[PDB]
């Protein structure tokens, strides 16, 4: 795990709360940067690819920004239905192997 | 008065496929102007090693020949690719002079060279009988014998076939990557110039 | 129409083999790679392997040398089996699609899910 997340974040409704995916040269300075999200319960899904665009049936609610050697998710008019965790990756090429590696998982909570 | 016209570095860079290693081609670049600009663009974090020209100041200097040779190796071997190194690629497959004035670009390219079911369409020379002189090319495919008994078109034991397969995957270390290496050779000041960047009266 | 499906799993016991299916419906199966994912309880995400639907594969350093995995495109199903299982390997196990040209994924589609459980 070397894409490095804060475990848990929180904010109040209508607050644009911002999850942080920090990496390195290898996985985020060459590569994209996509965002899952993972209900309590349910498979993860698709939220953001490509630091630009979202797939269908999905809100434009949440925003993606990419700097340096890392990536930024806000969530611009948070509510209620985001009770979940948030994963970043980004394919990894390192002296011992290479693959997808993923994030340590931020649990968002609302109050 | 002016060569004008427009070097074809992007025809030799981006190539739909590149030789293997005991075959490399080699390519001539003659009668345009050379940008020695989009080549920072590509593999910009990694280096360009030239043996004789500043990187910075190679924009103004006419050169006399242009001679552009490509191949696709191993990654860790890259490091094979300089003058007056030993090895198996650099000693059965392809060698440089320790006399070199020119500069080699490597990039890894694991996008598309390698595939996840294994690409073995790459090959590289195992076995000769003596060393090879510098900018050398061999194709034949006699079978090397190194024991008494002579080979009849025969493999096994005491036999061997020249020619091994790189087997190259996504999910190895970097080592193991495919990279594309191309080589610039050129030399200075001993005929009438041919190719070089802007220049005005 | 697109769906990832498999089929439940009972508990283990540690140095066994246990295999599980991924069965694709709904588009053409001999063009998509197949990625596989492995999820701790209480922890995070980490993948194993990607699949040719009907070929090879390739699997990850950390996973490799115990997994074992074909293809079988008769009714679009591909096999995967873990051997020398440990009681910490007891987590869930996802298979996904993946685009065609694979390399920088977008893991649209993901199985229900496994559940390997390694206790004596």
């Amino acid at each position: 795990s070397v894409l490095t997340q804060p475990p848990s974040a929180s904010g109040t409704p209508g607050q644009r709360v911002t999850i942080p995916c920090s990496g390195s040269s290898s996985n985020i300075g060459n590569n994209y940067v996509y965002w899952y999200q993972q209900l309590p319960g349910t498979a993860p899904k698709l939220l953001v690819y490509g630091n630009n665009q979202r797939p269908s049936g999905v809100p434009d609610r949440f925003s993606v920004s990419k700097s340096g050697t890392s990536a930024s998710l806000a969530i611009s008019g948070l509510r209620s239905e985001d009770e979940a965790d948030y994963y970043c990756a980004a394919w990894d090429d390192g002296l011992s192997g290479s693959g997808w590696v993923f994030g340590g998982g931020t649990k968002l909570t609302v109050l | 008065p002016n060569i004008t016209n427009l070097c074809p570095f992007d025809e030799v860079f981006n190539a739909t496929r590149f030789a293997s290693v005991y075959a490399w081609n080699r390519k001539r670049i003659s009668n345009c102007v050379a940008d020695y600009s989009v080549l920072y663009n590509l593999a910009p974090f990694f280096t360009f090693k030239c043996y004789g020209v500043s990187p910075t100041k190679l924009n103004d200097l006419c050169f006399t020949n242009v001679y552009a040779d490509s191949f696709v190796i191993r990654g860790d071997e890259v490091r094979q690719i300089a003058p007056g190194q030993t090895g198996k690629i650099a000693d059965y497959n392809y060698k440089l002079p320790d006399d070199f004035t020119g500069c080699v670009i490597a990039w890894n390219s694991n996008n598309l060279d390698s595939k996840v079911g294994g690409n073995y369409n790459y090959l590289y020379r195992l076995f000769r009988k003596s060393n090879l002189k510098p900018f050398e090319r061999d194709i034949s495919t006699e079978i090397y014998q190194a024991g008494n008994k002579p080979c009849n078109g025969v493999a096994g034991f005491n036999c061997y076939f020249p020619l091994r397969s790189y087997s190259f995957r996504p999910t190895y270390g970097v080592g193991h990557q495919p990279y594309r290496v191309v080589v610039l050779s050129f030399e200075l000041l001993h005929a009438p110039a041919t190719v070089c960047g802007p220049k005005k009266s | 129409q697109v769906q990832l499906v498999q089929s439940g799993a009972e508990v283990k016991k540690p140095g066994a083999s246990l295999k599980v299916s991924c069965r694709a419906s709904g588009y053409t199966f001999t063009s998509h790679f197949i990625h596989w994912v492995r999820q701790a309880p209480g922890q995070g995400l980490e993948w194993m392997g990607i699949i040719n639907p009907s070929g090879g594969a390739s699997y990850a350093q950390n996973f490799r040398d115990r997994v074992t995995m074909t293809t079988d495109p008769s009714t679009s199903t591909v096999y995967m089996e873990l051997g020398s299982l440990r009681s910490e390997d007891t987590a869930v196990y996802y298979c996904a699609r993946a685009e065609g040209s694979s390399w920088l994924g977008w893991f649209d589609p993901w199985g229900q899910g496994t559940l390997v459980t390694v206790s004596s």
